[PDB]
RNA sequence: GAACUUGAGUGCAGAAGAGGAGAGUGGAAUUCCACGUGUAGCGGUGAAAUGCGUAGAGAUGUGGAGGAACACCAGUGGCGAAGGCGACUCUCUGGUCUGUAACUGACGCUGAGGAGCGAAAGCGUGGGGAGCGAACAGGAUUAGAUACCCUGGUAGUCCACGCCGUAAACGAUGAGUGCUAAGUGUUAGGGGGUUUCCGCCCCUUAGUGCUGCAGCUAACGCAUUAAGCACUCCGCCUGGGGAGUACGGUCGCAAGACUGAAACUCAAAGGAAUUGACGGGGGCCCGCACAAGCGGUGGAGCAUGUGGUUUAAUUCGAAGCAACGCG
């Protein structure tokens, strides 16, 4: 697929953007996988680190 | 491999039926169609005579309830002896209910199997008799084991 | 009451179900093996059919009538159930399937042929 | 003795990483506890049974306690010398890679002995115990079952410190360096040709996969991440067993570790690959092979043949299928 930050520049990811995390988080609350949300490894890592912290903050959920 | 078929003949010369002679060719111990078909029309005599009817009405209505809709095969996965129930289909709804008259009828015992397969017919048709518990029982045998089609 | 929760939960042996009120208060229960079959047959799919029925009979007493079905516990009677209270007089809204999943959690025992 | 900058390192600048150590926090779930719902089962198996249960279980809602690992990310992905390291955050801290040009100017590599790290089990002391779980108990299977299965469950797994110092500790491949076709994913950089971009292509690093040329090899295979072609250094091998034994020594609380023979014994042990055969391995197929049926044999009486035994001889020959109303 085509990577979301490389389009639109985007550097380190800054969890406080709690809808684009909501777009990377799954239907149930799991973080969809690289080869679904097309990202590079890099991204994709600050984004599953990005998730992790903002779920520790209720900012993404857990389970549902 | 493959199905292969089978025929048989079709008047008798009382009872124009296919089936009655499906049960002439039965019931003939050691190639003697001729004490079959005689203890057959002197048995469907006295269908007709003790009970006021046709004996072909009595004899289909008896059919109609030895016929089992269900057998039970067999499925044997690991060491579980599952039996499978089977829709039979109705070639061998016939000849198991003709197999069930038969042999129960002459497992029955009476004065001759004339009347031994009358009186087999006559309870058939009142639907308690002896090939209906092999009706009964298989039945009951497809209803128990109903989980697994 | 009118609305409850149906509570499915077909594990390797059983499928039991307990038609339950919102906040968790049962109306009914029925397994598999209170409907009768004691050996293997409790596993089978018929029996977990056969289970909902009966939780939709005592269900509709004091009673209820539309549920909400929370599938739990690896089995294979989920489908069947989910069908059976259809076909037994009740309405199926919602299909949480819902089996408890550890993240990490505790460890499980042993593998069976070792 | 004097210079040089390629090897090595420092400087500056980024980048990535489950690299490590200390502390704190989170969410499922398992168990346990109390209360509400409620009634006859639950659990488990190839089949069952021991167990749990009307003294109210299993299910279910809420709450609490406690321990351990951190689903999704997650990937022949990353990092580390190896063991290994997967939630998060901070504190301290190790290394790498990339761009050079600022510096040093051969400062480098290997390394017996030594010092350290070193999975898991184990040991000592004090805690901890939810799950699992040696040992151990009951039930099953079984000729037996100190086993596999099931129900329980001690030490242990956990943490702090100290000891052990062993693994199929594996890439079954020591470290360093140079040279020797490619294709292709991927990890982290950098640079170029249009576009500020998006993006495509190209180029170059260092790491990581697969297929592959020469070359190597006994073959399988390796092939720029070498098992090629070379040089340096270290460790190790010289038939199998005896045997990693014994004695001695060092270390250890112990269990044991390391070093390590000989008498004696054998003419083999072994690797890779081929052809078969076999599998309580997979696929496909076929045969009265199975199933679907019909009639029997095995029970009785006798005929007949054969084993044993009696015999003067019970003539000799056949002996699972494939001998036995056979010559």
């Amino acid at each position: 697929k085509v990577c979301y930050f490389t389009s639109n520049g985007i550097t380190h990811i800054d969890y406080k953007d709690v809808d684009l995390l909501k777009k990377f988080v799954s239907e149930r609350g799991k973080i969809l996988p690289r080869r679904v949300t097309g990202t590079n490894a890099k991204y994709q890592r600050k984004l599953t680190a990005a998730i992790k912290r903002a779920r520790q903050m209720a900012l993404l959920p857990y389970v549902s | 491999k493959g199905p292969v078929a089978k025929r048989d003949v079709l008047p008798d010369p009382i009872y124009n039926s296919k089936l009655v002679s499906r049960l002439i060719n039965k019931m003939m111990i050691d190639g003697k169609k001729g004490k079959s078909q005689t203890i057959l029309y002197k048995s469907f005599d006295i269908i007709k005579e003790r009970t006021g009817n046709d004996a072909m009405e009595v004899f289909e209505q008896a059919l109609k309830n030895i016929m089992p809709v269900l057998e039970v095969k067999a499925r044997r996965v690991g060491g579980a002896n599952y039996q499978v129930p089977v829709e039979v289909r109705p070639e061998r709804r016939t000849t198991l209910g003709l197999r069930w008259l038969v042999n129960y009828a002459r497992l029955r015992g009476e004065k001759t199997m004339e009347e031994r397969l009358a009186n087999e017919i006559l309870d058939a048709a009142n639907n308690t008799g002896a090939a209906v518990k092999k009706r009964e029982d298989t039945h009951k045998m497809a209803e128990a084991n109903k989980a697994f089609a | 009451i009118e609305s409850g929760i149906a509570h499915i939960r077909s594990t390797f042996n059983n499928t039991i179900v307990t038609i339950t009120d919102t906040h968790g208060n049962a109306i009914s229960w029925s397994s598999a093996g209170a409907l009768g079959f004691r050996g293997s047959r409790k596993s089978t799919p018929f029996a977990a059919q056969m289970a909902a029925e009966t939780a939709a009979k005592g269900s509709i007493e004091h009673g209820l009538k539309t549920l909400e079905v929370t599938v739990k516990g690896p089995g294979s009677g989920r489908e069947a159930a989910i069908r059976a209270l259809q076909a037994a007089g009740l309405e199926v809204t919602a299909i949480r399937d819902v089996t408890p999943v550890p993240h990490n959690g505790c460890r499980p025992p042993k593998r069976r042929r070792v």
